């Protein structure tokens, strides 16, 4: 199956990133600082609201209905966008699923990929002008098939270690995250 | 012929260089790697399908989600770092006791052979207690994945013995 990225940026610089890539991961090599990669944060953002510089997950949705609405929310801004068309692979994590019932904003109903997407995992895209998907697929050439038919997203059992949240937050005493805490929590 | 490979091991052991130096030709400056990369390389007339995953222990409870289809197992360790080789033991022998693994051959690669508190591969065989493993073909090949030392060989293993 399928997952959709809205994203401002052109299929030639996501193709010269190598993909889809986290913030954290500039942030590294300009200043060393370390990946986030607690799921809570992610879901989080920044006190403001925001998303963080450092964070190690990129965001994806389930349908491209769903796809086509955080477009038209987060980037309505911008005249021309992209809906890119990614395969499943194990370092995607359903946030939902992983952070429960303590999910920040469970409205957005992300499937997040930890470390990135590279682009043999991005099957093509649609453009969208306007606000309009007007036009059909556009298929990645580069696009390889055989290496992720046969994988799925993680299964949350996997992704519970990720979780992340603070250390005094009370998910970490109860199931399944008290398999995972910190110590003290 | 087509070779799936999966490259496993502790954080830091080198295993991103490893995969760049071969596809590149190069020595690339590494960030850690926390989901995976993966490249197909050319060799002696077999395509080599490498992935490289993340090796940090909170995502080692995803590794044997990409087991699957897999049939040669690069397992690269560090060799100055005698302070992990016994979690590195641990986590090996984890995954070839996975069902899904069990016709995987294993190529350890006893990387950092550069540096000079380096255990050498004998040493690592002992270490690693790979000779407990009795159901499938192993092999420890000395490496330095910065200068490209050792690793063709390694990758010449994988083809003689599948
Ligand atoms: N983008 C989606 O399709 C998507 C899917 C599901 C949920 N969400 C939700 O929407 C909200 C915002 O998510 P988002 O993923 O758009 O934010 P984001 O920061 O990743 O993306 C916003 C924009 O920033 C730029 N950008 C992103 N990563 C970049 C990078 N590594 N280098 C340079 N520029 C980069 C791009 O122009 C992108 O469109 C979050 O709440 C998330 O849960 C988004
Ligand atoms: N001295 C020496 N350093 C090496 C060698 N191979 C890799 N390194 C270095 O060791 C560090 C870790 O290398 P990586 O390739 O990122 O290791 P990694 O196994 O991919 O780590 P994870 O992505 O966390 O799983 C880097 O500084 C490399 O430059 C080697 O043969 N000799
Ligand atoms: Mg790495
Ligand atoms: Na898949």
């Amino acid at each position: 199956d399928k997952l959709y990225r809205a994203d401002s940026r052109p299929p030639d610089e996501i193709k010269q990133s190598g993909g889809l890539m986290p913030r954290g991961q500039s942030e590294y090599f300009d200043r060393g600082t370390q990946m986030n990669i607690n799921l809570y944060d992610h879901a989080r953002g920044t006190q403001t609201g925001f998303v963080r510089h450092d964070d190690g997950y990129v965001s994806t949705s389930i349908s491209l209905r769903s796809a086509h609405l955080v477009g038209q929310t987060i980037l309505s801004g911008h005249s021309t966008y992209y809906i890119y068309v990614i395969a499943t692979a194990p370092n995607m994590f359903n946030v939902n699923d992983v952070l429960g019932a303590y999910s920040p904003h469970p409205d957005d109903q992300d499937v997040s990929a930890l470390g990135g997407i590279p682009y043999s995992q991005i099957y093509g895209w649609y453009r969208v002008h306007f606000g309009v998907l007007d036009e059909q697929l556009h298929r990645n050439r580069g696009y390889r098939d055989r290496y992720y038919s046969n994988l799925d997203i993680a299964p949350a059992a996997d992704g519970y270690g990720l979780a992340g949240f603070p250390p005094e937050h009370r998910a970490w005493r109860e199931e399944p995250w008290i398999h995972h805490a910190p110590p003290g929590s | 012929k087509e070779m799936r490979i999966l490259m496993l091991g502790l954080d830091a052991a080198g295993k991103t260089t490893i995969l760049y130096k071969l596809k590149l030709g190069q020595s690339v400056t590494t960030i850690p790697t926390v989901g995976f990369n993966v490249e197909t390389v050319t060799y002696k007339n077999v395509k080599f399908n490498v992935w490289d995953v993340g090796g940090q222990d909170k995502i080692r409870p995803l590794w044997r989600h990409y087991y699957t289809g897999t049939q040669g197992l690069i397992f690269v360790v560090d060799c100055a770092d005698r302070d992990r080789i016994d979690e590195a033991r641990q986590e090996l022998h984890r995954i070839i006791n996975d069902r899904e693994m069990r016709d995987a051959i294993i190529l350890i690669f006893a990387n950092k052979q550069d540096l000079p508190d380096a255990m050498k591969p004998h040493e690592i065989q002992e270490k690693l207690g790979l000779t407990r493993i009795r159901d499938r073909n192993w092999y420890v090949q000395p490496s330095c994945a910065t200068s490209g030392d050792g690793l063709y060989e390694g990758l010449t293993w994988l083809t003689s013995n599948y």
